[PDB]
């Protein structure tokens, strides 16, 4: 309702919407690659999943550049923030396209993989935690504004190690947390417990992405060639 | 950091 808050919300909702196609807009398609048998790693699934992740990293960087004040931080701190939040944002995005009935997740080109295929594509031991998080996310009934704000709050975090200006990042995050709080109450006034519940997802996300950093390690051993360039930059 | 940068630098 405040003029400054409304503009911040509009900017972040627009940033998310313009870098994230919704499940409803996409034409779902399946693949037969080890859809029924669990394996350590399906090579054809890995190549598709690694390429889709590369494209999604590019979109996350485009999203970050549209968040107010992000491009005003040092290049060193933008890089530190993007690398620290990389897996958190990709995981929140893949989990936003969850279909409970078929237990599938849909990627940005429409590729829809079941629990077994997500496991075989490279998730492995991460799979049940990612799918549990998707199920916890679903009842929250979040819209573009809230998903976008959750992504911006996860990226713009002062607690990341090796930040040249952590207090500057802390200051930049505060207007986003305030904007999320008022928007959640304005959109859903009957349930005032939703705001700290949404923030709990960020803690779960950090926990899943900490395990995810260990999965990058075990995957580098299993995959034939080296990791794609951009993925190596973000996670190594 | 390459990529990144690129990216960035914008
Ligand atoms: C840690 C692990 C297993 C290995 C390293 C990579 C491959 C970087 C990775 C990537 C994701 C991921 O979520 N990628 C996404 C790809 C595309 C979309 C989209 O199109 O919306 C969203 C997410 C998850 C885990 C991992």
């Amino acid at each position: 309702l405040t003029p400054e808050v409304g503009e911040l919300i509009e900017k972040v909702r627009k940033a998310h919407q313009e870098t994230f196609p919704a499940l409803c807009q996409l034409g779902k398609y399946t693949t037969n690659n080890s859809s029924e048998q669990r394996v350590s790693l399906d090579i054809d699934l890995w190549d598709k999943f690694s390429e889709l992740s590369t494209k999604c990293i590019i979109k996350t960087v485009e999203f970050a550049k549209q968040l107010p004040g992000f491009t005003t931080l040092t290049i060193a701190d933008q890089i530190t923030l993007l690398k620290a939040a990389c897996l958190d944002i990709l995981i929140l995005r893949i989990c936003t396209r969850y279909t409970p009935e078929q237990d599938t997740m849909t990627f940005s080109d429409g590729l829809t993989l079941n629990r077994t295929q997500m496991h075989n594509a490279g998730f492995g031991p991460l799979t049940d935690l990612v799918f549990a998080f998707a199920n916890q996310l679903l009842p929250l009934e979040m819209d573009d504004a809230e998903t976008g704000l959750l992504s911006a709050i996860c990226l713009i975090c002062g607690d990341r190690q090796d930040l040249e200006q952590p207090d500057r990042v802390d200051m930049l995050q505060e207007p986003l947390l305030e904007a999320l709080k008022v928007y959640v109450r304005k959109r859903r006034p009957s349930r005032p417990h939703m705001f700290p519940k949404m923030l709990m997802k960020i803690t779960d996300l950090r926990s899943i992405s900490a395990k995810g950093a260990e999965r990058v390690i075990t995957l580098k051993m299993e995959i034939p060639g080296s990791m794609p360039p951009l993925i190596q930059e973000m996670l190594e | 950091h390459k990529i990144l940068l690129r990216l960035l630098r914008x």
